[PDB]
């Protein structure tokens, strides 16, 4: 209300000093001041990772209560966690990952040099915004709004299943308040 | 000017909000006069919001809501609701808003360049323009130390009756 | 089942241990 720059998602906070607005999706939103304390690029390719990998946790979060492989056992995903640590294919998942993540880490070593732009692995085997630049930064703030949209889904829907003890699907369906809160007396 | 036998602190030399002299403990010598009215206006504007909604509550509850909380008002409402979950819903989320709040404060004591209590919120962009924002800052100001006073009364009318509000102003 | 190395606590663990031992020198230069 008063006069003065501010942020254009925050009005009653400045512009943050490293968020000049280059890099997609930024609004002006760090209230905290984490860019101020470590680097941009860093913290662009620590959400990346974050965001896809929620992104991939979302649609698996939808899928494997949607429909479980011939294999394996029919079984909610989060007790599906130790399942699969009892029966050894997680550990697998985790070295395969381990091996991408060791590659992964010089790839942002790199960027800390400046060689390569934060979260880019130049991986675009379908060509869907290579050729193209004005298409590559609209797919960019799509690809960071879905992560972010992503990591408070998974973690929404994680949070749901540890106080219903339901399914995603099944919560749609079938919506039970928690507690016995429609018929509690004394709450 | 307030009282007349005392003098007012060199903080208080107007070009404030409510700036009537009044302080004679001397809380603006060793307080930074922005924190001291960020918080006035943070404590109006909470308990504004509670008198509210205790004459609210006194008068008319949610449906539904006496079910669960029974005939319980004020504190014993208060005792209830924390095992509800109600209030840690409130507590959470408002800390959560408290930390933009607080990154807010920092900001002001720094010199980004905002002003005590400034948070950006006018919708409907009501009071926006000329003297009436002035008027309305005055008006808000006073309005909240009226509340606040008026907040404690209703608290200790509560610990001291066990009634609320609109029933212990109405059975002396 | 399995115990020692070949065991997934001391995989979950080993990667929580790498972790840390990356986090010193990629969080040392994003301050840097
Ligand atoms: C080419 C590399 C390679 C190789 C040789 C293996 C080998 C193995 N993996 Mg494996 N894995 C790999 C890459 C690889 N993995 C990668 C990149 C991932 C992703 C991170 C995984 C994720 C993974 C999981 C999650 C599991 C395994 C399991 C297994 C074992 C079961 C093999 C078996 O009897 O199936 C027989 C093979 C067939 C019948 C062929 C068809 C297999 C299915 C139908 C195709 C997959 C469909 C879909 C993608 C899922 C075996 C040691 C399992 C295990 O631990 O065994 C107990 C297990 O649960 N892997
Ligand atoms: C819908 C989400 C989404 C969007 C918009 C993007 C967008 C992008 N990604 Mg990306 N990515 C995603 C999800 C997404 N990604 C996920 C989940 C992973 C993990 C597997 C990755 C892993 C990844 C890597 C490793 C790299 C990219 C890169 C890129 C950029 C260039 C590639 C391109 O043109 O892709 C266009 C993408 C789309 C049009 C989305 C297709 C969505 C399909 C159809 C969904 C599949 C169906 C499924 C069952 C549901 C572009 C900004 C590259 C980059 O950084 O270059 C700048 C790069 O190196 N991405
Ligand atoms: C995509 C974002 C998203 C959406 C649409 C929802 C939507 C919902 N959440 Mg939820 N949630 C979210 C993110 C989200 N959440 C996040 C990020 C967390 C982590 C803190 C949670 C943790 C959470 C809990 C712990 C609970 C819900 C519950 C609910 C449901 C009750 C709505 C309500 O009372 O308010 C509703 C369907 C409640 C539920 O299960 O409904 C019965 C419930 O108990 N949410
Ligand atoms: C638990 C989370 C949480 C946190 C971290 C904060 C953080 C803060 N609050 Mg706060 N507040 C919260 C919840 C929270 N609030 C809730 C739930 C209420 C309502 C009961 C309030 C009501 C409140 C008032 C009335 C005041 C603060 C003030 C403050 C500031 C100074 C605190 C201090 O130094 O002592 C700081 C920004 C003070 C402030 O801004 O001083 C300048 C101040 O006057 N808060
Ligand atoms: C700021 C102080 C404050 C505090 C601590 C509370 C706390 C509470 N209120 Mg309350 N309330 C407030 C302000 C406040 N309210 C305001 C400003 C109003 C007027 C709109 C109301 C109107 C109100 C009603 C009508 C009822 C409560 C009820 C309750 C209790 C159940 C929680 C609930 O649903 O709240 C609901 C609170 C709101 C919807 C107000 C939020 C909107 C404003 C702008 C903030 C809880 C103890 C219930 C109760 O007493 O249970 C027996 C109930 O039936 N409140
Ligand atoms: C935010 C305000 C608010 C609003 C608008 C409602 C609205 C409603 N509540 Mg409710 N409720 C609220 C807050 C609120 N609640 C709070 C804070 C609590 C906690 C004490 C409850 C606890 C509660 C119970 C226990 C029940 C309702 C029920 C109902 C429904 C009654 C149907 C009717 O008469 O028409 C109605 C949709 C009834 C219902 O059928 O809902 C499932 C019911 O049994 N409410
Ligand atoms: C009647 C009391 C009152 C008054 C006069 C003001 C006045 C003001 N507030 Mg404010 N405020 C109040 C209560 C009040 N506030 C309460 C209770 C809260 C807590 C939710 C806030 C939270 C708040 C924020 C977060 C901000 C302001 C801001 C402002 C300023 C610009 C907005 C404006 O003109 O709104 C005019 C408001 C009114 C005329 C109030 C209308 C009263 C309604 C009709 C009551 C509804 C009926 C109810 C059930 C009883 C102005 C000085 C902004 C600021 O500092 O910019 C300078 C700002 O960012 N206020
Ligand atoms: C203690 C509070 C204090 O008085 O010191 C002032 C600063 C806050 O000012 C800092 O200032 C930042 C604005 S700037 O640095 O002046 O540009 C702002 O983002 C925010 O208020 C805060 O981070 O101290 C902090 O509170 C540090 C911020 C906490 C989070 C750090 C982010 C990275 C975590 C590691
Ligand atoms: C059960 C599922 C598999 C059925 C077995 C079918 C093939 C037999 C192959 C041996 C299994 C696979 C395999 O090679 O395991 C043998 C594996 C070899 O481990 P090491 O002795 O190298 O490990 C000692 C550790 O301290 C690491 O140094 O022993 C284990 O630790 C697991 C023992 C089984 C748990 C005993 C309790
Ligand atoms: C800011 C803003 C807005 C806004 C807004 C809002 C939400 C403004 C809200 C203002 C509020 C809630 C003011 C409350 C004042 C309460 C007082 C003075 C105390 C009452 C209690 C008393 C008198 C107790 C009396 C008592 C009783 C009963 C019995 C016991 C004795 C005693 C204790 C004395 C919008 C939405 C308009 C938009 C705008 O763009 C931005
Ligand atoms: C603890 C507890 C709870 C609680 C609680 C709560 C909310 C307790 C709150 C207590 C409060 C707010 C007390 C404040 C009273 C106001 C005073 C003393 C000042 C009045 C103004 C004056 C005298 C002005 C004087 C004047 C001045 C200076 C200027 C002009 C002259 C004059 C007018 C004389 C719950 C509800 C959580 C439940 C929990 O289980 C137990």
């Amino acid at each position: 209300v008063f006069p003065g720059q501010f942020s254009d998602s925050v009005p009653f906070l400045k512009q943050p000093t490293n968020l000049d607005g280059s890099y997609v999706g930024d609004v002006g939103f760090d209230p905290l001041g984490f860019s101020d304390v470590f680097d941009i690029r860093v913290l662009r390719e620590a959400e990346l990772k974050h965001g896809r990998i929620a992104m991939l946790a979302t649609l698996g979060m939808v899928v494997q209560e949607a429909y479980t492989f011939p294999f394996f056992d029919k079984v909610l995903p989060i007790p599906a966690h130790d399942v699969i640590v009892k029966s050894g294919g997680m550990s697998q998942i985790l070295l395969w990952t381990s091996f991408a993540e060791i590659f992964g880490g010089i790839a942002l070593f790199q960027t800390i040099q400046g060689k390569r732009a934060p979260g880019d692995y130049s991986f675009d085997p379908l060509n869907l915004s290579a050729n193209d630049l004005e298409k590559r930064e609209r797919y960019a703030l799509a690809e960071i709004k879905h992560s972010r949209l992503a990591m408070l889904a998974f973690s929404g829907m994680v949070h749901q299943y540890f106080i219903t003890n339901q399914g995603v699907i099944e919560q749609i369906n079938n919506f039970r308040p928690i507690n016995g809160f429609p018929d509690a007396t004394f709450s | 000017q307030a009282i007349p036998g005392s003098e007012p602190p060199p903080a208080l030399d107007g070009t404030w909000v409510g700036d009537v002299g009044f302080d004679p403990l001397g809380f603006s010598r060793v307080i930074d006069m922005r924190w001291l009215r960020e918080a006035e206006l943070k404590h109006g504007r909470v308990c504004m919001l509670a008198a509210t909604g205790m004459i609210v509550q006194d008068i008319a509850l949610f449906p539904g809501v006496t079910k669960t909380f029974g005939p319980a008002k004020i504190t014993a409402l208060h005792d209830v609701a924390v095992k509800q979950g109600s209030m840690q819903q409130l507590l959470v989320w408002l800390g959560f808003l408290e930390i933009f709040g607080f990154v807010a404060i920092v900001q002001m004591l720094q010199g980004s360049g905002r002003q005590p209590g400034d948070f950006g919120f006018d919708p409907l962009n009501c009071g926006a323009n000329t003297d009436t924002l002035a008027r309305r800052q005055l008006v808000e100001l006073k309005n909240g130390r009226l509340a606040m006073i008026a907040t404690g009364g209703m608290i200790h009318h509560f610990f001291l009756t066990g009634k609320g509000p609109i029933e212990f102003i109405t059975t002396l | 089942e399995p115990q020692g190395l070949t065991a997934p606590i001391v995989h979950f663990g080993s990667v929580i241990s790498l972790w840390l031992l990356f986090a010193l020198p990629v969080w040392s230069a994003a301050y840097k």
